[PDB]
């Protein structure tokens, strides 16, 4: 099987950078393919027989390489390319196809939107209780978040959530939820969620206080 | 339009079998290859195997042969695709393609598993501009649709935990609004569960 391994495996770069991304197939090749997937679609052809563009790519795109060494290039990074890119041999079988290289793009450092939830009536008279915790419009998505129960970190129970880059300002939300028993929850009165962030000197503290805040 | 339309999510036993479908149309069923590719975990795409329709012509996978089956029905321009002894190592999503890999389907996402379908309970997440929230926790089958009444909504990936998935989103609206207006929270699914909120 001709391995075909893509370097960088991720990488963000800012709108206008030029970026290049290669393919090395394990054995030689006559052609190479590419390939563009966006979070929740289907892979796209973006350039294929190694030169050629497929309809619709932009003529920023341009593909070169041979025999065993392949790559991509962007003269301009732009929003809507932000992507994985996927390189495929078809010159023989199996067919192969390379790990991805995933492209993000940089941004202006920015620090989360906290807001902390208690919880509902419903879920309280159901026997749990979960304290969610949202982390909105955040770059870079390297962020730590820790739950403080009176004063007390929990580890287990805490359930972290990412989302993909956000298409229009281009930065990371999370969303964290501690989950507790009915019973763990009254007896214990103040929930703080701190974030640890790249902006923060320090930490971005949300509380609330069980009674009355 | 040339659409290959593929069918949809499917949860099975480890030891079933599944068939997957790809009705394609728009285009000239017999004159391309029908191939179909394997989409795991993350990044990972393998080319399962590929059909020549009406001539019915394989061409496998060395690793996909045994558990493959690709068949095509000329007629109803349908390629298919059976998988059996399926286990959770064969959770993942599958395209058929066409035209050279130009064309590509929509996905089937399969999990196989044993663990129970579940419906989800949603909860309203009010505060103590105007942020807001619902959490849908504990449903097995991962697709589940979240909306809000119809921008600043915010939905997260799921997590899943003991066999149970967990999803929340967060809108952000401005205080003039809510609570004047309301804010609804639509969950479907998992369950055949169809949920509104507050």
């Amino acid at each position: 099987q001709i391995v075909l391994t893509q370097s960088p495996a991720i990488m963000s770069a800012s709108p206008g950078e030029k970026v290049t991304i290669t393919c090395s197939a394990s054995s030689s090749v006559s052609n190479i393919h590419w390939f563009q997937q966006k979070p929740g679609t289907f892979p796209k052809l973006w350039i294929y027989s190694t030169s050629t563009l497929a309809s619709g790519v932009p003529g920023r795109f341009s593909g070169s390489g041979s025999g065993t060494s392949y790559s991509l290039t962007i003269s301009r990074m732009g929003a809507e390319d932000a992507a994985t890119y996927y390189c495929q041999q078809r010159s023989g079988y199996p067919f192969t196809f390379g790990s991805g290289t995933k492209l993000e793009i940089k941004r202006a450092d920015a620090a989360p939107t906290v807001s902390i939830f208690p919880p509902s009536s419903e879920q309280l008279t159901s026997g749990g209780a979960s304290v969610v915790c949202f982390l909105n419009n955040f770059y870079p998505k390297d962020i730590n978040v820790k739950w403080k129960i009176d004063g007390s970190e929990r580890q287990n129970g805490v359930l972290n959530s990412w989302t993909d880059q956000d298409s229009k300002d281009s930065t990371y939300s999370m969303s964290s939820t501690l989950t507790l028993t009915k019973d763990e929850y009254e007896r214990h009165n103040s929930y703080t969620c701190e974030a640890t962030h790249k902006t923060s000197t320090s930490p971005i503290v949300k509380s609330f206080n069980r009674n009355e805040c | 339009e040339v659409q290959l339309q593929q069918s949809g999510p499917e949860l099975v036993k480890p030891g079933a079998s599944v068939k997957i479908s790809c009705k394609t149309s728009g285009y000239t069923f017999t004159k391309y290859t029908m191939h179909w590719v394997k989409q795991s975990h993350g990044k990972s795409l393998e080319w399962i195997g590929d059909i020549n329709p009406n001539n019915g012509g394989t061409n496998y996978n060395q690793k996909f042969k045994g558990t493959a089956t690709l068949t095509v029905h000329k007629s109803s321009t349908t390629a298919y695709m059976e998988l059996r002894s399926l286990t959770s190592e064969d959770s993942a999503v599958y395209y058929c393609t066409s035209k050279s890999f130009d064309y590509w389907g929509q996905g089937t996402t399969l999990t196989v598993s044993s663990a129970k379908t579940t419906a989800p309970s949603v909860y309203p997440l009010a505060p103590v501009a105007v942020t807001l929230g619902c959490l849908v926790k504990g449903y097995f089958p991962e697709p589940v649709t979240l909306t809000w009444n119809s921008s600043g909504v915010h939905t997260f990936p799921a997590v899943l935990q003991s066999d149970l998935y967990t999803l929340s989103s967060s809108v952000t609206v401005t205080s003039s609004t809510w609570p004047s207006q309301s804010i609804t929270c639509n969950v479907a699914h998992p369950a055949s569960s169809t949920k509104v909120d507050k």
